DNA sequence: ATCGATGTATATATCTGACACGTGCCTGGAGACTAGGGAGTAATCCCCTTGGCGGTTAAAACGCGGGGGACAGCGCGTACGTGCGTTTAAGCGGTGCTAGAGCTGTCTACGACCAATTGAGCGGCCTCGGCACCGGGATTCTG
DNA sequence: CAGAATCCCGGTGCCGAGGCCGCTCAATTGGTCGTAGACAGCTCTAGCACCGCTTAAACGCACGTACGCGCTGTCCCCCGCGTTTTAACCGCCAAGGGGATTACTCCCTAGTCTCCAGGCACGTGTCAGATATATACATCGAT
């Protein structure tokens, strides 16, 4: 259970980027949520991709292309 | 000129799910619009990951993998084995 | 000269392997169509194909009438989970609307 | 003593994390849980040193626009803190 | 004489456009407004039947979708009527 | 010209009915009316396109089944 | 055989000609490709990418720098309404976000 | 092994525009995945004009319809302008 | 009106590794010619788009009575922000191992291209019963 | 608890969906042959593991003030019902602009061969930016 090294001080710290003056009690463990659920759909695409290459390594390359599938396009890894 | 539709086939579909059932033109010009979306789809992501790994041939694996990353999880697992039963049987006869 | 068969027959499946076949080559997908590559797409599009006319089927049928009209296929594609996101981004003319009312508007 | 009053260190902050690029989250402990969402996929993969930069590049990109999303349907409520259901809310308007 | 409290009329009507299927805007006039946007682009231009059917089809569901959204953000604010930035704040967070 | 005033009040009324609404406030009309127009002139900027490329003068169904597909929306039933 | 010349130095481009054509050509988009289209994509392509180095350049002056880095590119298509509309879904690496706090946010 | 970038066409437009700045090998990048960005974009749609009116070549017109349809209206009225402008060029050399 | 304690920024000197340039060479762009079928032009058919009249009821526009919703003001009590002392483990610098990504060589199984044959499915026609409209009766729900 | 709204049932009747026929052009069977890619072996890059150390950051606690929430009052703007009127909808008649097709032929692009220079790895070195120190001057909170 990892999920807990996403800090409530470094959440605190992405809220200040976003603009946020006050902050809520509960906004944390909604967070942890939000991030699990996201990541999880860009890993599958990332490990389909290397496994129809037949590697045993996950490269840049295909998370780009699970990245651009969703409409996130990354500038900057290639 | 002539037009090529899917309806005669969609039909046959319908009398093996529901023979006392009939469709409506509608209906039906919904249906042929609703093939041709999912074929463009999945040829286009077939395409795409042909050129990624520089191959000039595409094959079952293209179309197995195409259908794994568009089609929701209980869909792509009951449609994967229905196009491998076939293959199967194709190349068996 | 033998007598000719056709290749759904050999598969057997409904959709015509041959007008497949014959669109992979003509879309400029890649140079080159292997022979396995219309017999599986055939199979998923009659897959996907049976597995919508059963639920408007069963809609024109709760309905009490005999022919699948639009609304029924509205009512079949909402109401299943996985269908919904399959086609969520797609109107489908004359469907309307699911019945649906926020239960802070209803009277005490 | 001397002491600030509420919300000034709070601005400064906010002027301060505007600023600056640098990543926010830590960088091993990402690459642990990193780590441990893909072993429900496959076993005994592999990671590039880039390809956990750029899952923690997208993911931060990703949840910065949440928080700007979330707060002006929290000011929307004539309140200026924020809590879970403008989350929501904002979740639910953008189809997600 | 007999009369309906404020409101008892408009869950009927909820419940008579929901269930109903036809369109719901005048086709002369939606007819005329196309035709006459049109000429700033170009002039003597012509149009088949289904165009316009077409076009009525996407705007009468796109403007659905809107009220959709639109009533969330007015029910946030704990109100009942929808009010312009409710409107301003869908489209907002949708992008548009 | 006067046309955009075509679209009476009832039936941005039966709209909001069709979507839930309960209660409607007097400025949303000409809200609706602005939110209307800017959505008809890019599709129709978009249908034009096509019809000039092609050399035709009649403006088809086609025109606009692939204008709304560029948008990011698919209709349904009328071809394609 | 007379002492051969680039195609881009009879059109007046920095871009390569000769490379887009090829890439036309190997990307399978049609079965032909004509001999004005790569002079009109290279033409696009240079002014696209002399637009976005020369706002870049700008926003490095600003600083008192000398060399251009991801931060200027962000800042330079961020504040721009035409290029910000074009690139409204890129995500930029080492980029950040523009300065901007709510009215309703500052003291009394 | 060999790669290729347009690194040097990006440096070569950077001294025109301003003889005096440098770019960092991070904005070079940027700079190359942008170009390859836009080059698919434009020949995608162009393929799509060329298969809807069933025509077997792709020319001048279809990059510039495609350019037309993608670009807003400021920077298409530009990117058409010298497109024209350098055909014309080359076709009077 | 202002004091004074904190904080952010600027100005000077020292260092180091990122950037700009030159060299060698090889593989991909340019010149010259031939063959052939895709696109351009002109002419014909005919269909479906634009324009007009008459007329009848479905739908929009205008008034008004009143009540229930939106908004401002007040009290209160506890959730969050600011600051300190403690302790956890992130970051860094170094060395060593070996798994597996990337490449060259051989060759044989696969798919593309032609020709002759015929039957699958598209266009035109017939018809009859599923649906919709009218009118009257039964049940529900609200003020 | 009177009475206004919705549903359903029996009768009429029509034009949309189901089925038949003619027939032609797209799919099948058989053959050749060129090269795409499957398999075997090798090199050596870079992903994984372990250790010691410093100290940056996370954690736990106290406290007090600013915010969120619930209640009360009032006034005005939406809703529901009725009358008048205006222009939407249907049906019928004219005509001609423009879409879709056929036949001809010419000029544009694909392909092969030669050959030579553009631009890709590799090496070098010097100055733009990062850092430590000192200090200027701006802001916030209490008197």
């Amino acid at each position: 259970d990892n999920i807990q090294g996403i800090t409530k001080p470094a959440i605190r710290r992405l809220a200040r980027r976003g603009g946020v003056k006050r902050i809520s009690g509960l906004i944390y463990e909604e967070t942890r949520g939000v991030l699990k659920v996201f990541l999880e759909n860009v890993i599958r695409d990332a490990v389909t991709y290397t496994e129809h290459a037949k590697r045993k390594t996950v490269t840049a390359m295909d998370v780009v292309y699970a990245l651009k599938r969703q409409g996130r396009t990354l500038y900057g890894f290639g | 000129s002539r037009k090529e539709s899917y309806s005669i086939y969609v039909y046959k579909v319908l009398k093996q799910v529901h023979p006392d059932t009939g469709i409506s033109s509608k209906a039906m010009g919904i249906m042929n619009s609703f093939v041709n979306d999912i074929f463009e789809r999945i040829a286009g992501e077939a395409s795409r990951l042909a050129h990624y790994n520089k191959r000039s041939t595409i094959t079952s694996r293209e179309i197995q993998t195409a259908v794994r990353l568009l089609l929701p999880g209980e869909l792509a697992k009951h449609a994967v084995s229905e196009g491998t039963k076939a293959v199967t049987k194709y190349t068996s006869a | 000269r033998a007598k000719a068969k056709s290749r759904s027959s050999r598969a057997g499946l409904q959709f015509p392997v041959g007008r497949v076949h014959r669109l992979l080559r003509k879309g400029h997908y890649a140079e080159r169509v292997g022979a396995g590559a219309p017999v599986y797409l055939a199979a998923v599009l009659e897959y996907l194909t049976a597995e919508i006319l059963e639920l408007a089927g069963n809609a024109a049928r709760d309905n009490k009438k005999t022919r699948i009209i639009p609304r029924h296929l509205q009512l079949a594609i909402r109401n299943d989970e996985e269908l919904n996101k399959l086609l969520g981004g797609v109107t489908i003319a004359q469907g309307g609307v699911l019945p649906n009312i926020q239960a802070v508007l209803l009277p005490k | 003593p001397h002491r600030y009053r509420p919300g000034t260190v709070a601005l400064r902050e906010i002027r301060r994390y505007q600023k600056s690029t640098e990543l926010l989250i830590r960088k091993l402990p990402f690459q642990r849980l990193v780590r441990e969402i893909a072993q429900d996929f496959k076993t005994d993969l592999r990671f590039q040193s880039s390809a956990v930069m750029a899952l923690q590049e997208a993911c931060e990109a990703y949840l910065v626009g949440l928080f700007e999303d979330t707060n002006l349907c929290a000011i929307h409520a004539k309140r200026v803190t924020i809590m879970p259901k403008d989350i929501q809310l904002a979740r639910r308007i953008r189809g997600e």
